[PDB]
């Protein structure tokens, strides 16, 4: 199931999993926003399970983890797209193009926001079609 | 000041371009021109508004279907309406504004100079 | 969306009249505001704006206040010559097309 | 909507709040109060006001990072806010309680002002909201002005007052992406 | 045509374009000097089209764009090759191995300079032959 | 010359000058004058001289980055030059006009001297040229000496005096690649 | 032989080489700890051959080389694995899954240490089997 | 052990010592003495002691990085050690000989103390060892205490006293990975 | 103090769980409980030790084959031995410790409070 | 692994007795140490620890010192009532299971 | 000083190695040895120059086809010429230099000590 | 490439003689320079270098100046014993093989 996130990790959702191909693709591919979030979720999970203490959120520990886990350029590019009125993604939601019979989930793409509101599948039509072709190619 | 022209009576299922001319103060490329209407005996409503760097629509949900954009020269601004009906009869006014706040989230705050109204009958 | 005090308003000369407006949603910033009046046959005149500031030399008699969704207007020593239809304006563009009130008639 | 017959877009949303015990998160509520969760109990308030809350032009920062860390994590967060502002002045206290700083937006008319600097940092760490009083043109990163003259950053006793937006981890992480 | 550069962007040259395969390869591959230049050209284009003002070249904006767009290691490696008398590239010129019938342009390689003068195709013979094999492989 | 029968090498050259309105560019002309374009009008001159232009050992930098930015972009460029020099002294003015700084290359004989430091930064930001007076061995990054005792960096009124080399964006970008 | 290291570079070992496929894979793949070490070995080699002087180990030169050659995240992740009692690699030893008849050496993997002692092939069984499958796939 | 019939794991070990002329290397010997090679001759000693070697609370650092670099590479190494410590005090000399600094681990009981800071940096630059007196819980990056009150960092005259561990380049490189 | 219980005589090829109870000082989640044995007339040897946050084994190479882990309540700790033989006869003791150093490299330094010994015969 | 002074030890009342221990490997930290005694029928009592510190009020008469692998104990003005089996303890967990000595009988 | 040897008459289509010996001042590994020639009655021209850390060519475009490199011992430097013709007759000189600037862009500035000339006839 | 004042130069004893050189391209650095003379049968002697500095104790009578491509030499109180062929040298290696002038004969 690769990295499964429970109902306490997803908002207003039940536990979700995906095939290992996607985790392998996350680790191999670069500049994917959802990968940084996954690293933070696993980081949080372990930090508390091991800490077992009120001495939480040490800033030095998180800062080092961030330098190690987070791509600073994804953040800056997204902030500059925002100032430039170019659709940009916050990380609340991601698109998961997924094969409905095989459960083959593509690497999640971030869902871009325009003027404070989400864009439609129409706006992402090209990205969606391209990913669908890529999924077919990889499956064959 | 702001001067009006282009009023008068037109026929229904028609068109009319209204004009406002700058006097003393020429127009900059900002959102300094804005328009309203009121049928005689009625209160005021927004029809649309004008930004001069690039043609912006700024139309009321209602207005946008019959109200087209505008020409924005340094002194003259022209508003084209089409598909006009009798119900569109109103006194129209050109107002100078410092009204629009410009982040993506546009807000309405402080209208300043008003032109004489012009009567438009359809 | 904006509402307003009932339309049949009148006052004796001297003293005050009570005028008020209310929005459905709080204004983007409580220091955003426009009160104005229209005498019949005249173009609109701005009276009060932003944090109850008087515009263009209008009489010191014009007062107002408020925050969030509700604001008021009153004029001291009301004159017969102040008769006008009174209005509020302002709002957010995403929230509403109506950025003007309907008008209250003040005799 | 199925692409190529078989591909559906699932849309999943994250419980950003789940991350509250390991990393700070930013959420905006209404137009004058924005904040950072600094845990499962304690928070940090960012207020947009016209009130001169802190008149302590001389800030008694001696030993601020050494003798008494009321919350060492919190002092680190406040310090990074300051450090990411390009180029000027601040008033503050932090002695005993009052764990707070006030930034004054003051200018004699151009882009790249002191107000622009603090607002850019403020916006980024409160990103995903903070379009409120976004008095800026499109693409004009350094021309951002606001309506209020003061930004007060102060210690709070709660983690849960989040509505309007979402407590995103992006703000703090972006703040430190130097 | 992917990202086409006009006569006002290229020096003493007319407008040039290439097939989209190359832009996809630029975005996917890492440590390619011409990609950073392309990012700067697009950045410049938009910055002025949106700015429409005398308030140009704000240093803070460009610095952030640089952190987001430019690979610091390509710059440092090239500077160290220079001190070490190892051929290094400035960015005025790039090599474009290109299929003459299909218009298939490879990702541009930078043109290395030796003792203040450009090296010949002879010096790049191995790199050129390798790229030609790669182009054939990708086409098949 | 066609590789595998069909592959030709096109060689394209960039109009680096096209980037003048968004990012600073460096061009060297002759052996004593090198410069940075800081736009479509204004520039910055780097001069190699033996003249003690600035004797202001005490530089009046109070408010240099705050009260009067003659050119805020320019002050930022000058400051980054300074900041990228490893480890020592400079003379300067910047009050009113005279928006300039002088670096003095002075040493009592080894590598890693103060002169070496300023020259390395100078060379990098004027890279793609600046082999002039490159009094250094091969690979000896920290043994770079020059012929002149002073480097004066000052505001100019032109963008177009470029011959000999090309106004490359690399210099400034490299300067800040910390 | 790609990059061959002699008996003076390897400890208690004779000179070792590998096929060029591995060097190409080192240069193309990201986040491989042995690649950073190779860059340091070549850097050291050249720095002395060119320097020919007592003016060795200039800190400024090495610092710049490090920024250019070394992935800071590999170092930080490994240090955090250590604090977290998660097996981590120091760089003294690497695993070289190698085809015994063709001499096909995979990119070296680092050898993880647990509680101050090396882990067995048992602990790396999954990584080893996966790499063996990858080697077969690449050969075919 | 052959995987898939034909794949053997060779295990190669590096002569980290081969890198001694280009980059500093760290090796730990016994439980009180750890060190950094700073070449093929000169070294740097890190000692864990309870002795107040340096009582120079006021450290005469004037001109430390300018007038006399006994070893400029060494002063740079010592300075980076200091600079990577988050947030406080140190005693030192460096005038003539005595090219050394003393860090005092002193605290009035919590994590994130001054002792924790110096120990984290110390450990990282002496990484691959330095588990000695690793008085810390698992995962508790900021709760690292040790047994000795002082860490003295001083110039040595040798490169070869390495047993117990290996002179790894990782320590210094990691120290600077900011 | 530390109080012992669970002693007495058991049969060989058997089992016995020994118990230590906290008095006054309740147990924390640290490595504060540790155990030793000595056959009468013999010196003392380590059997194993106890950490309360998570069950830790801490057994002597010898002890680990017959000595199982323990329950760690705030006041009561229980040690299960199995496959016990006659040779295991000893006086057993519960000792409070500040003994274990906790980096991965665990060290033994400073035992403090001792309980009365309990005699176990197998 | 730990060794110890021979078991048949005795002393007259008054003055001292010589007691010593030695490890096979130097202790992790030379300031780690435990000396203790057991009177027959009694639970163990800690005497000396770490850098030769006395525990729990034991008599000032108990002295000791050492480093690395070898440490000593002596007691001034030895009493007949000090008769006990004397022990050392401490060590590294990875190095040894025996973290206690065998015991020397002191009469 | 600088002392010459290896002169005299040689035949055409031949070879001759010229030698310069250090006196008092031994040679370092720098570009301190440099050579020139002049036919009697003619001005001086560069033939080539010498760096002692590594054999450098440093030849005049003309000289490089017949002038080979040199041995650089601490006191003796040897210059091999081949394919020599009658036109190569000249007085040759060894000069100590601080002449070469060493960045890649090599420059000529300040020759110092001159040796006696030696006459070479081909 | 370098050129020079015509070869048939002479002067009376006392006073000066005019000697000059010119390059085709400006020198890498205008403070690079070498003037020297050769008496027939003698090895060359350096007179003036860099920024017109006198070498090795030569007489104070030797003067010169210049920049870019053109430099001059003059000698005060010229002696019959100063007769020599006079030369310039210096240049860039990439620009030229001729780093010496042809020589002007001064009587
Ligand atoms: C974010 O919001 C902007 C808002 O622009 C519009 O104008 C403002 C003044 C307000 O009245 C807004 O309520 C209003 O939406 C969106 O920009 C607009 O996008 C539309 C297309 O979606 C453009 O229409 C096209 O214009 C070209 C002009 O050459 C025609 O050829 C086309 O046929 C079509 O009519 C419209 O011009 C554009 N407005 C401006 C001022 O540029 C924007 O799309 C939206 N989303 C994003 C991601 O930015
Ligand atoms: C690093 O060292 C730890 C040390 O843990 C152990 O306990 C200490 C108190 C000392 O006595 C150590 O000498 C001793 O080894 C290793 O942790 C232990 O790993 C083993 C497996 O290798 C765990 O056993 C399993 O436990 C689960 C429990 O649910 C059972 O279901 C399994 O059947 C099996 O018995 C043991 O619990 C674990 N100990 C602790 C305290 O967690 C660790 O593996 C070693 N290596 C690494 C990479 O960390
Ligand atoms: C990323 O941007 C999106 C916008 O595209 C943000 O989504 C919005 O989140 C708010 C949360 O308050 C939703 O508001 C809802 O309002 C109704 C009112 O009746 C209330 O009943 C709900 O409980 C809720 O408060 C809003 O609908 C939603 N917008 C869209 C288009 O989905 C998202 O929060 C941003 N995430 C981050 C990390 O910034
Ligand atoms: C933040 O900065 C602003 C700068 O605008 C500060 O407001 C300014 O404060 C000064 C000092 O009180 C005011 O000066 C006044 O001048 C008049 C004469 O013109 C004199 O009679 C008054 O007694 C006083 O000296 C200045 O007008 C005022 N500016 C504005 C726009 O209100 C503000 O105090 C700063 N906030 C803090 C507390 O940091
Ligand atoms: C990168 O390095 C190359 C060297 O390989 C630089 O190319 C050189 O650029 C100069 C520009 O001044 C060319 O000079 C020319 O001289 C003739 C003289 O007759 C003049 O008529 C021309 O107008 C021009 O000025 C020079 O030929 C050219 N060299 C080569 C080999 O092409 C290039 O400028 C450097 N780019 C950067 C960004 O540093
Ligand atoms: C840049 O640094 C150089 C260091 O060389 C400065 O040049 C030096 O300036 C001092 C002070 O004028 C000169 O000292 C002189 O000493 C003699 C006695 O030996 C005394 O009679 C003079 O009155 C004077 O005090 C020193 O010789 C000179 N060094 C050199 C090589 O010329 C230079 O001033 C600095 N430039 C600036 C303006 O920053
Ligand atoms: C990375 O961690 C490993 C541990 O997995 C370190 O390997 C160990 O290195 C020491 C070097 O002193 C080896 O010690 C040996 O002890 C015998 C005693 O008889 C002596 O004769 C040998 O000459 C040597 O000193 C130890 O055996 C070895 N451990 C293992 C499991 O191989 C390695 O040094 C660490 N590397 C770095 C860069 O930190
Ligand atoms: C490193 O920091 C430690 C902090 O523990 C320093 O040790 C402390 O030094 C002070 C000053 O000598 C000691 O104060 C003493 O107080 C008693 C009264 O309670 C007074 O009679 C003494 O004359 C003295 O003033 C303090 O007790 C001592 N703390 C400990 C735990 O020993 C240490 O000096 C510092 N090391 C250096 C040299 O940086
Ligand atoms: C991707 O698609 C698969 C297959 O349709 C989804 O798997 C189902 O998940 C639901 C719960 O959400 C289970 O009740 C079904 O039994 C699962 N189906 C099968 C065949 O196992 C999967 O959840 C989708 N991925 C994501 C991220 O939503
Ligand atoms: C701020 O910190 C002080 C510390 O003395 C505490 O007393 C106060 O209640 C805190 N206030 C808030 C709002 O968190
Ligand atoms: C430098 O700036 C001053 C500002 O007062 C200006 O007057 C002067 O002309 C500028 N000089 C140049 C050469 O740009
Ligand atoms: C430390 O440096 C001084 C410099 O004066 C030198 O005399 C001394 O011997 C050096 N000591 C060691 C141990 O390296």
């Amino acid at each position: 199931g690769g990295y499964c996130l429970t109902r306490w990790m997803l908002i207003e959702a039940e536990l979700k999993c995906f095939g290992n191909t996607a985790v392998a693709k996350c680790n191999e591919k670069h500049d994917e926003e959802f990968c940084d979030m996954l690293r933070l979720f696993d980081f949080n999970k372990q930090a508390i399970q091991r800490l077992k203490a009120p001495a939480q959120m040490s800033i030095q520990l998180i800062n080092k983890a961030v330098n190690a886990l987070i791509n600073d350029q994804l953040i800056m590019k997204n902030h500059l797209r925002d100032i430039m009125c170019i659709p940009y993604c916050n990380y609340s939601k991601y698109w998961y193009l997924n094969h409905t019979t095989t459960g083959r989930t593509s690497l999640p793409k971030c869902w871009l926001v325009s003027n404070g509101s989400y864009l439609n599948e129409t706006h992402f039509s090209d990205d969606i079609e391209q990913q669908a072709d890529n999924m077919i190619t990889e499956m064959l | 000041q702001l001067e009006e022209s282009g009023g008068g009576l037109v026929q229904t299922e028609g068109s009319l371009t209204l004009t406002c001319t700058a006097s003393g103060f020429s127009f900059s490329n900002n959102d300094y021109i804005c328009w309203v209407r009121q049928a005689p005996g009625k209160g005021l409503e927004w029809i649309g508004c004008i930004y001069s760097d690039y043609g912006f629509s700024f139309f009321a949900t209602w207005a946008k279907d019959r109200f087209s954009g505008s020409k924005t020269s340094s002194t003259t601004v022209t508003l084209q309406g089409t598909g006009l009906t009798a119900a569109d009869t109103a006194t129209y006014f050109c107002v100078k504004t410092y009204v629009s706040r410009f982040g993506y989230y546009i807000r309405w705050d402080y209208f300043d100079l008003w032109g004489p109204g012009t009567l438009v009958i359809v | 969306v904006m509402t307003q005090t009932p339309s049949p308003v009148s006052a004796a000369v001297g003293g005050t009249v009570s005028i008020s407006c209310q929005s459905s949603k709080s204004v983007h910033n409580e220091n955003f505001l426009s009160w104005y009046q229209q005498k019949p046959g005249q173009r609109p005149k701005l009276l009060i704006y932003r944090a109850s500031t008087l515009a263009s030399g209008v009489p010191s008699r014009f007062k107002g206040s408020g925050s969030g969704t509700q604001f008021t207007l009153t004029i001291s020593d009301v004159q017969c010559d102040d008769a006008a239809t009174y209005y509020c304006a302002g709002g957010d563009i995403q929230s509403s097309d109506d950025v003007f009130g309907g008008g209250t008639e003040v005799v």
